[PDB]
């Protein structure tokens, strides 16, 4: 068989574990407690800013960028993830730096999202800076009666390769 | 026009070549070991032991309608054919078969033609 | 501790002073004769300091004298004409000074003083750069000094006075100078990458003994000679590390991957080899056995001019001196230390506060799993709209945009506001006007603000979005025109009231039979009733009916509201059109199919162009001349084809956009007539508006046909069907461009049918 | 894609550039398991068509996002390279400036050619620099010639890696 | 000078060929997103670059054929010098002239062609 082989490192490590197992157990439990703390912290901060592209109220969105050159094709793949329930009133709003990117329609309604179909909703981003400047673009999907985004996404726009 | 063989008093199979008016030679690494100048554009080369001494001289067919035989450094003889040579082939001792652009296919001993036939 | 340079007597050496190479010297300037060396450091700030370190402490610093002019390349050698005792040389930019550190003792550790006497000096005409010292020629017991210049010249002093001076042939930036004794040669590295050795007696007679073109210019050159078996010359470039023979060729070389700053081939171990140690600009020392790394250490500072010496009974201590002012004697750290978590029984995890915070965060998590006012006002008159927004809390990064429709054009789109104090109003004003021929699908427009709330959790502010929609008037797109008696098609709206004068419903257009002409030529006729109670809308274009029908119903509602009466209908009992509506769909889909064909043809044309272009590039890269074989002609033909196809695709895109707008108007009218033809409430009308009006622009991945077809198939699947066989056979939904529009039309007719029998829409 | 230089089109498996299974080691392409020590020379597979290369993530075939093509101290159009070529002490630093700071391969090659003809083709450094100019102009064989001729002058690790 | 001109022309044509490959990629990109203004601009730039590169090809080929003529003249001159002498002096003169031209010692070339 291909049963592996363990060197002196393994027996020294097992001897350390056999002689100092209690301290390892205690410190790993402390580290796990601190990790749960920090993960809950970051999860709550993300819920606050609503920066999760995956978040009752079922949705899933991710934005793909395609193309070099001053004009990029930005396609938002959006999807309703539910057994059988459509989502009527939703709308997408883009947040960009109006001095670097020229978005024609930075806000538009989305079609009735049928559960199970990936809707590609695309736009044409265009770099305006004569010098190569890469700035982030935010996308917020939100109801039409609410003001807090249902979910969000980020895209680091690549360099322009302009003229 | 290029060939590949052993010249006279050279212990490495050379890749002889023929260009505007100058031949060359390269070993397995590409070092110039043989170089000489001829009359006009070389059109055909072959390796035949004219002279029976065990080291093959090379036969050059110039665009000047001539067929010269070159040793490692020295020229031995030249027979004046009647058109731009196009192909030489040795398989005998000192006999080589030649072609022209007239259509003439023939055979040479040392310095004379056994036969010759001209066609379309 | 492994691979660190563990600390010995260490210090900082001034107030933002600056040193260089040659500064750090290490020998017996005290001439004790015991072997223990003494550190000597002189900056070009002026201070010359000498230390006798002991393993911080006060009495370590022997002396800290200050000379006026800067100090370059302190050295220690037999620089006096008479005796064989070491003297200390100080080279100022335009000065040479030999000293003598004489230390007299008192009856206490700190009662001993040290006197430096200026044995002699030398005024330097040229500006000195660096120097070397050695027994030039074959002299013994003397240490002559060859100083360089910043402009190339090298001047030699025979330990007493100005012996001579010769210019270096062809140098601009002076490099490192050294003197080899096994060959009696001055070796330098000129600006032109040439390591050059000159025989001494050759320069004395003024040429090059030999040269070697290394790949770069060298930072240092250190000829080491404690081995009399095989002599060598070390040259440290700024990218490589050479060890050269004595004839002039590389004995070996290392291609360093870091940036060296200093090196010192110290005492060797094996037979023939030479240990050396080099200092990165990455704060490390490397210890090679001439090519091969034997050890490496992580220094504290960027080493400049390292040395190795016996300091207080410990041989081979490494003394480093940074250029900022640090200095440190050190010994290698050879203690592999267990990687293990520290046992700190005292330090415990505070479970109380941590559990409080975790309970708070987990409460937020398990809870979530179960500020600005905008207003728009349109002027009564290219109508000028004014949007006022007012905040309650202080807001930041406000962006206001306006979206009306494709045909309508705005004179201003985006407006950016920065931070605003609470209870502050902001007004913007733009103008909207029709630009084109076809009338927009609807006159309503939207205006959206995206702002941010700065919060403690995220100061950058959580982003929020709020919108308001304004309603534009007919006076922007229409005009009163002549009416016609008959048109291609017409529809009716039968209210349960009296026929109202069209002058009262539409006062802007000055009988009970009105005619309208939109900017674009198209005309609509509105006929009130005389005997019946129904209004008739007629035109040739099904699109044209929508705007006038919507406005008629809205004005009827408003008027009959002003009269205070509460019961009012717009029944339209009859036949939903469904046939002049399908022709627009078919026109749209024919344009879509034509576009796909044009694009798949453009693909082939582009492939041809690329192939011919690659052929031409191959002909270009080739040396030999050759006929183009009319490849350029094929390229020109293909280019013409590509341009023609590109123009065709552009025109098809424009036609498709016009058809999409007209189809949007038609489907608006059809949803209106379905919501009237049956008593549809606002919920089902919203469902229909969501299903039939999905997008305002076709794209090469999602179009109107597939989207409305999926929506209608689903609406019939979950609400209006009870047989599973049809649900799985006909009522399926996909998002790919169809090959025919028959399924969409079948589903629309079936929707109207199953609504007629008494069906009703839902979501779940 | 648009540049073909390999002689053999379908060479034997094992002689061309163009372990643990994907059940253990994460992968980046169909094969090519993830590596340690990303270097800016990593290709890690190659796309088949321009469309596939465009419609994929920009950093899926290189350590950096792909590109279509791979006051001022001194104005390059003002100096006569035929006069700085006579002075090698100036010419070497000037060429390094033009090549590594300004990235002007054509003027750099002009200067390097004039310099090499001034040195009668006897210094390996100018040969290596001309070879580098060629190599980033696209001409590989014309660069291999200079690198070979520089190896003949004086063996250096630099020229060996350049030929590699 | 023929050598130098050919070198400069090959450099320039390599530059323009790299430009053309970049423009091919950019045009394919603009066409994949049906952006026809930028695609047509890439195609215009490609047309112009092809015109310039064809001019460059014509001039290079012309200089290159002249260079071949010059090389044949040199080689035929060495051969004409050698052919004037019978026997062992022939290859002596041939190799001497070849070494006198590989070192660009033209005066020695003519010296060995005159008497040597």
């Amino acid at each position: 068989l291909n049963v592996p082989r363990k060197t002196r490192l393994y027996v020294d490590q097992t001897l350390r574990e056999r002689e100092a197992g209690t301290a390892m157990h205690r410190t790993f439990q402390a580290d796990l407690y601190l990790l749960r703390l920090r993960a809950a912290r970051a999860y709550v901060q993300a819920l606050e800013s609503s920066l999760s592209p995956v978040s009752r109220e079922p949705l899933k969105l991710h934005a793909v960028v395609q193309g070099l050159g001053p004009t990029f094709k930005l396609t938002l793949h959006l999807q309703n993830t539910s057994t059988a329930r459509p989502i009527l009133g939703l709308v997408v709003c883009f947040l960009y730096n109006e001095v670097l990117y020229a978005l024609p329609r930075a806000f538009f309604k989305v079609p009735l999202l049928v559960p199970g179909l990936n809707y590609p909703l695309e736009t044409f981003v265009k770099s305006l800076s004569d010098k190569g400047i890469s700035d982030i673009i935010k996308v917020l999907v939100l109801r039409e009666g609410q003001s807090t985004p249902l979910l969000s996404a980020h895209i680091n726009m690549p360099m322009s390769e302009g003229l | 026009a290029i060939v590949l063989g052993t010249l006279g008093d050279i212990t490495s199979p050379l890749a002889i070549i023929g260009g505007n008016c100058a031949l060359q030679g390269f070993n397995h690494e590409g070092n110039d070991l043989f170089w000489t100048v001829t009359g006009d554009n070389v059109h055909s080369l072959a390796l035949c032991d004219f002279d029976g001494d065990g080291k093959k001289e090379l036969l050059v067919g110039s665009e000047d309608f001539d067929i010269r035989v070159f040793k490692e450094d020295e020229i031995v003889a030249e027979m004046s054919e009647t058109e731009i040579i196009t192909s030489l082939c040795p398989m005998y001792g000192s006999r080589f078969g030649y072609a022209l652009s007239n259509g003439t296919v023939g055979v040479y001993d040392k310095t004379a033609r056994y036969w010759r036939i001209k066609s379309k | 501790s492994l691979f660190k340079a563990r600390d010995w007597w260490s210090t900082v050496l001034g107030d933002k002073e600056e040193f260089d190479q040659g500064c750090l010297c290490l020998a017996d300037v005290d001439n004790t004769g015991n072997g223990q060396d003494k550190i000597i450091v002189g900056s070009f700030m002026g201070y010359l300091r000498i230390f006798n370190p002991h393993p911080a402490q006060a009495e370590d610093l022997l002396l800290e004298v200050h000379l006026r002019d800067p100090i370059l390349q302190v050295e220690v050698g037999k620089f006096v004409s008479g005796t064989e005792m070491l003297h200390l040389a100080v080279l100022h930019s335009r000065k040479l000074c030999v000293y003598s550190v004489s230390g007299t003792l008192g009856n206490v550790e700190h009662g001993n003083q040290y006197q430096i006497k200026l044995m002699y000096e030398h005024n330097l005409q040229r500006t000195a750069c660096n120097m070397t010292y050695g027994s030039f020629g074959g002299v013994k017991g003397r240490d002559l000094i060859c100083i360089q210049s910043v402009d190339g010249m090298l001047m030699v002093f025979e330990q007493e006075s100005y012996a001579f001076g010769r210019f270096l042939p062809g140098s601009l930036l002076p490099g490192p100078l050294a003197y080899s004794s096994r060959t009696d040669s001055f070796i330098t590295v000129s600006s032109c990458h040439q390591v050059e050795s000159y025989k001494y007696q050759v320069l004395a007679f003024a040429v090059v003994d030999w040269t070697l073109n290394i790949g770069e210019q060298a930072i240092d050159i250190c000829i080491v000679s404690f081995i009399q078996s095989a002599s060598s010359v070390f040259v440290l470039g700024e990218r490589n590390f050479f060890c050269l023979k004595d004839n002039g060729q590389i004995q070996f070389m290392k291609k360093l991957d870091y940036s060296p700053s200093c090196f010192l081939p110290y005492c060797s171990v094996s037979e023939g080899t030479i240990n050396t140690l080099i200092g990165n600009h990455n704060n490390m020392l490397h210890i090679y056995q001439d090519v091969t790394l034997k050890w490496a250490t992580q220094l504290p500072h960027v080493p400049v001019a390292v040395r190795v010496g016996c300091l207080h009974d410990l041989k081979g201590v490494i003394v480093t001196l940074s250029d900022d002012g640090h200095l440190q004697c050190s010994y290698l750290g050879t203690d592999p230390s267990l990687f293990q978590a520290p046992k700190v029984e005292s330090r415990e995890l505070n479970y109380d506060e941590l559990d409080m915070e975790l309970k708070e965060l987990q409460k937020v998590i398990k809870n979530v799993n179960k500020d600005l006012k905008v207003s728009a006002m349109v002027s009564p008159n290219s109508v000028t709209v004014k949007v006022t927004l007012k905040n309650r809390v202080a807001l930041q990064k406000i962006k206001l945009s306006i979206y009306v429709q494709p045909p309508l054009v705005l004179t201003g789109d985006q407006f950016t506001f920065e931070f605003m104090a609470p209870e502050m109003t902001r007004t913007v004003g733009f103008s909207v006007y029709l630009k084109g021929s076809y009338s927009p699908p609807e006159l309503e427009g939207n205006a959206v603000v995206s702002y941010s709330r700065p919060t403690e959790r995220n100061p950058d502010g959580i982003p929020r979005v709020s919108q308001c929609k304004f309603r534009l008037p007919l006076k922007l797109v229409c005009l009163p025109g002549q009416p016609s008696k008959t048109a291609s098609h017409k529809l009716t709206i039968d209210t349960n009231k009296s026929p109202v004068s069209l002058l009262s419903l539409f006062p802007g257009f000055a009988v009970n039979v009105m005619g309208f002409r939109f900017l674009g030529g198209s005309q609509v006729t509105l006929l009130a009733s005389k005997t019946s109670q129904r209004y008739r809308i007629q035109s040739e274009q099904f699109e044209d009916l929508w705007l006038i029908t919507n406005e008629l119903i809205i004005r009827l509602q408003e008027y009959f509201e002003k009269q205070g009466i509460k019961d009012f209908t717009c029944s339209f009992s009859g036949s939903v059109p469904l046939e002049e509506y399908f022709e627009l769909i078919d026109h749209h889909f024919e344009l879509r199919i034509n576009g796909e064909k044009l694009e798949e043809l453009l693909s082939e044309r582009a492939v041809q162009f690329r192939a011919i272009q690659r052929r031409l590039l191959t002909r270009f890269k080739d040396k030999t001349p050759a006929p183009l074989q009319h490849l350029d002609t094929l390229l020109d033909g293909t280019y013409k084809q590509v341009i023609a196809l590109a123009d065709a695709v552009e025109e098809n895109q424009d036609n498709l956009f016009q058809s999409f707008t007209r189809l949007k108007s038609a489907t608006h009218l059809v949803i209106l007539l379905i919501g009237l033809w049956q008593k549809l409430s606002a919920d089902q009308i919203a469902i229909l508006e969501a299903a039939f009006l999905p997008l305002q622009q076709d794209t090469q991945e999602l179009g109107w046909e597939e989207t409305v077809d999926a929506a209608l198939s689903h609406l019939l699947k979950t609400c209006l069907s009870k047989s599973s066989k049809e649900q799985a056979l006909n009522l399926n939904s996909q998002l790919g461009i169809p090959k025919d529009t028959s399924q969409l039309k079948k589903h629309i007719t079936l929707f109207c049918d199953r609504l007629a029998k008494g069906g009703r829409l839902c979501l779940s | 894609i648009l540049d073909e230089n390999a002689i053999a089109q379908v060479p034997r498996p094992g002689t061309s550039l163009k372990g643990p299974s994907p059940a253990v080691r994460p992968v980046t392409q169909a094969g090519r398991p993830i590596t340690g020590f990303l270097r800016p020379s990593t290709q890690s597979g190659r796309p088949g068509t321009i469309e596939q290369a465009i419609k994929t993530p920009r950093t899926a075939y290189t350590a950096r996002p792909i590109a279509s093509s791979s006051g001022p101290f001194i104005n390059l159009s003002r100096l006569n390279l035929a006069k700085y070529a006579q002075k090698p002490k100036l010419a070497k630093a000037l060429f390094e400036y033009i090549f590594h700071h300004e990235n002007d391969v054509k003027t750099a090659l002009d200067l390097a050619a004039l310099s090499t003809e001034h040195s009668q083709y006897k210094d390996w450094w100018w040969k290596v620099q001309i070879g580098k100019c060629y190599y980033r102009l696209g001409l590989y064989r014309e660069a291999e010639k200079q690198f070979k001729s520089a190896l003949k002058q004086q063996e250096m690790v630099d020229t060996f890696l350049y030929l590699a | 000078e023929y050598h130098s001109v050919h070198q400069k022309l090959s450099a320039d044509m390599a530059d323009n060929s790299n430009l053309i490959r970049s423009l091919l990629v950019q045009a394919e990109d603009a066409r994949l997103m049906r952006d026809m203004k930028t695609m047509k601009n890439r195609y215009k730039e490609l047309y112009d670059l092809n015109k310039d590169l064809l001019n460059g090809y014509k001039i290079r080929c012309n200089n290159h054929t002249e260079l071949l003529g010059s090389l044949k003249a040199v080689n035929q001159a060495i051969q004409r010098a050698g052919h004037l002498r019978v026997g062992k002096p022939k290859n002596q003169v041939i190799t001497a002239c070849r070494d006198a031209i590989r070192s660009n010692n033209i005066n020695m070339l003519f010296r060995i062609m005159r008497v040597g």
